[PDB]
This record gives structure tokens, C-alpha cells and sequence, in this order.
């Protein structure tokens, strides 16, 4: 699960459960942030069209 | 009362996976989320180029 | 639910295509009107009316 979330084979010598929850929160935040950017971009596009 | 219940409860809530779902679904779900992230990035890039 | 999600993705793809074509068509119309205003009304026709 940690490998799936961090992508980076950075052989972190010590994986913690708290670290796992943090990386999971980051993915959710990244998706939310990307959706917000897309929404902004959609507004920008709509303004240009208007 | 399982020792790791509190930690995984937190992980389920972070990835927005419902608590009633089977534990075998957690990795598949996270993989799909990553897939979605890639798709959203591609859409943003396409839209930014179009604008 | 799975079918409706697939339909959603298709509709979304179509919407994105239409949003890409529409502004270009508006720009072509604007370009034609600009030509009529600048080259015909302010220049060609104004000279004719004076003479």
C-alpha cells in the first residue's frame, strides 16, 4: 500500500503507519486540488467564451 | 478492538473508502484513484492548451 | 451504475470537443465582422460618400 501511494522506490529504511496515513491523505488532496484547478480552468474558459 | 483498527480506520477515511467494504478492496481502490489523478492531469493539460 | 458512469465519460468527452470547436467559430465570425467594419465601412464606403 505504501509502495502504491509513494511511487518512489525510495527505499525508505523505516516505514510507519503514521507515514502511510499521511501519504494516503496527500493522494486525496492531490485529486481534490486537481479537480479545483480544472474547475478554475473551466471558469476561465467560460469567461473567455462570454 | 483489533490492535490496528484505529490506524486503518484512519487510512479508509483518508482514501474515502467506505468502512463496510471488504479489506481486499483497499489496494484496488487506491490504484483507481491514481488512475483518476492521471486522467485529471491529462484533462487539465488539454484544456490549458486549448485555452 | 457502471453503465451510467461509462455514459458519463462519453458525454464528457463530447462536451470537451464542443468546447474546443465553439470559440474558434466565434473568432472566425469576429474576424469577418472586423473586416466589414474596418475595410468596408471606415475606409471604402467613407471615401465613396465623400466624393
Amino acid at each position: 500500500l505504501y509502495q502504491l501511494l509513494d511511487g518512489d522506490n525510495t527505499q525508505k529504511l523505516f516505514r510507519t503507519y503514521d507515514g502511510l496515513e499521511s501519504v494516503a491523505q496527500k493522494l486525496s488532496q492531490d485529486i481534490a486540488s486537481m479537480r479545483d484547478q480544472l474547475e478554475v480552468s473551466e471558469q476561465e474558459h467560460s469567461l473567455l467564451l462570454s | 478492538h483489533a490492535p490496528y483498527y484505529g490506524i486503518f480506520k484512519g487510512i479508509y477515511e483518508s482514501v474515502r473508502l467506505p468502512l463496510y467494504k471488504a479489506p481486499e478492496s483497499v489496494l484496488s481502490h487506491v490504484a483507481d484513484m491514481k488512475k483518476q489523478l492521471f486522467f485529471l492531469r491529462s484533462q487539465l493539460s488539454s484544456r490549458s492548451e486549448a485555452i | 451504475l457502471q453503465n451510467e458512469q461509462e455514459k458519463h465519460q462519453e458525454m464528457r468527452a463530447l462536451l470537451e470537443k464542443q468546447q474546443e470547436i465553439y470559440p474558434h467559430v466565434l473568432l472566425r465570425c469576429l474576424s469577418l465582422l472586423r473586416q466589414a467594419a474596418s475595410e468596408l465601412r471606415l475606409r471604402a464606403q467613407s471615401d465613396i460618400d465623400r466624393i
